[PDB]
């Protein structure tokens, strides 16, 4: 268990994940194998909230879960749960959360272009340059929706796009540091 | 029943003494005289002394005379901070704010003096749990970033599809 | 469900919400499901 | 059990999205074997 793997896990979990979950990952770090009931006792949190967090953790398979059955002295049926962190699973899961973050930004950028520029207040809906041109009549001499009978301005569309472009640059700066840590891990 | 509520009354009297502020430990017989426990049998008192007084964590024994432990409860905000740090190091967990309040006068002012170093979490019973902050590592998370995080779900992603995505992206 | 996912609501909340969504969709497709409750119209008359 | 799926080998709930992704991973040629026209 080289210290580099532990450093990667600590840095990623502490910088780019939730504090309440990091609290449980601390127990996972402290001991490789822990009872689920012992994890509860260490966590000191309500069963319902813990089970919600555990369902999220099960979905993301951050920590692998196994089921063990043994016979108690009393003989009553007992169900025993074991959760333990796996570095190989964790690295990939984290890496892809990182990766799909970018696909989302690209999709938002493309949607911005997808939206139509023409928009008409009386109509109250977006309009394709196509529809605007057909609505235009050569005899009248001006291009204007046939239905609403008011001029169309495209300036309103420009504003939100500019705002989003600024946000993307900030995201790149905030995500810069973690890539070096990832590189140290691949080392 | 017999010989249980009397012990409870003694322990409550000790809390009343501590609201009084008399740090000096007191004799059990004198406590009985103050609490009108003379009527009770002596043997029950002896059993209490031998077993229950030692079992009670709040109670302490000094020079053959029994009284609370002035060390157990918090007395100064600096010691509260140090205790929180030690609890974080040893994985003890936070301490109940009601107990800290009855322990320390003006505990709320103590917390205000802590400020950022102390993290308080609400509880359905209104009890406040306190956790020391980590000085070594400090990180900032922005709400938009947390949202961009939140949407994406690996649970949708199937494990084989995971290793496949890495292999596809040529690394 | 969209708002719950947006807020990162409890996993059990989302699970029960998805269960109810599945129930509603399956009931709309067919209201005569085997061994499942019938969706009334707030008046005791099962929906068609 | 009613309108929900359980996969037991231990035993976990099978959400619709898992089956959706598995079916997407399935190839067109396998559809002919399964007797379902892919197009
Ligand atoms: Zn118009």
């Amino acid at each position: 268990v080289p210290a580099a793997l532990k450093r990667l896990a600590k840095y990623v979990i502490r910088g780019f994940y939730g504090i309440e979950h990091a609290l449980a990952l601390d127990i996972l770090i402290r001991n490789s194998c822990v009872k689920e009931e012992d994890m509860l006792e260490l966590l000191k949190f309500d069963r319902k909230q813990l089970r919600s967090v555990l369902n999220n953790l099960k979905g993301d398979k951050f920590i692998k879960c196994r089921m063990r059955v043994e016979t108690a002295a009393d003989g009553k049926t007992t169900r025993h749960n074991y959760y333990f962190i796996n570095y190989r699973t964790l690295v990939n899961v984290v890496k892809y959360k990182l990766d799909h973050m970018r696909r989302r930004i690209e999709t938002d950028e493309r949607d911005s272009t997808n939206r139509a520029s023409f928009k008409c207040p009386v109509c109250s809906s977006t309009f394709t340059d196509l529809e605007a041109n057909q609505l235009f009549d050569p005899m009248t001499g001006t291009f204007r929706c046939t239905f609403c009978h008011t001029e169309v301005e495209e300036d309103e569309s420009a504003m939100p796009k500019k705002d989003a472009r600024t946000l993307l640059a900030r995201f790149n700066e905030q995500i810069e540091p973690i890539y070096a840590l990832l590189r140290e891990t691949e080392d | 029943g017999y010989k249980f509520g009397v012990l409870a009354k003694i322990v409550n009297y000790m809390k009343t003494r501590h609201q009084r502020g008399d740090t000096h430990p007191l004799t059990l017989d004198e406590i009985l005289d103050e609490t009108q426990h003379l009527d009770i049998g002596l043997k029950q008192k002896q059993w209490l002394m031998t077993e229950a007084l030692v079992n009670n964590p709040k109670i302490e024994v000094i020079d053959g005379k029994y009284a609370f432990k002035p060390k157990y409860n918090v007395r100064d905000k600096k010691a509260l901070l140090r205790l929180l740090d030690q609890h974080d190091q040893r994985g003890l967990g936070g301490i109940l704010l009601e107990d800290i309040e009855e322990a320390l006068p003006n505990s709320q002012k103590a917390v205000k003096a802590l400020g950022d170093q102390i993290l308080f979490v609400n509880r359905p019973d209104k009890k406040k749990i306190l956790f020391f902050n980590d000085k070594s590592c400090q990180f900032s998370v922005d709400e938009e970033f947390q949202k961009l995080w939140r949407s994406v779900t690996v649970d949708s992603m199937d494990e084989e599809k995971i290793e496949e995505y890495l292999k596809r992206q040529g690394i | 469900l969209r708002r719950n996912e947006q807020n990162g609501a409890a996993a059990h909340v989302i699970a029960e919400d998805v269960k109810l969504l599945q129930f509603h969709v399956a009931t709309m497709v067919d209201n005569e499901l085997p061994g499942l409750p019938r969706a009334m119209q707030k008046s005791g008359r099962p929906l068609k | 059990s009613g309108l929900e799926l359980y996969a037991e080998w231990k035993k976990i709930l099978l959400s619709p999205e898992r089956v959706h992704e598995i079916f997407k991973r399935i190839s067109d040629e396998e559809c002919f074997v399964l007797g379902m026209e892919p197009r």
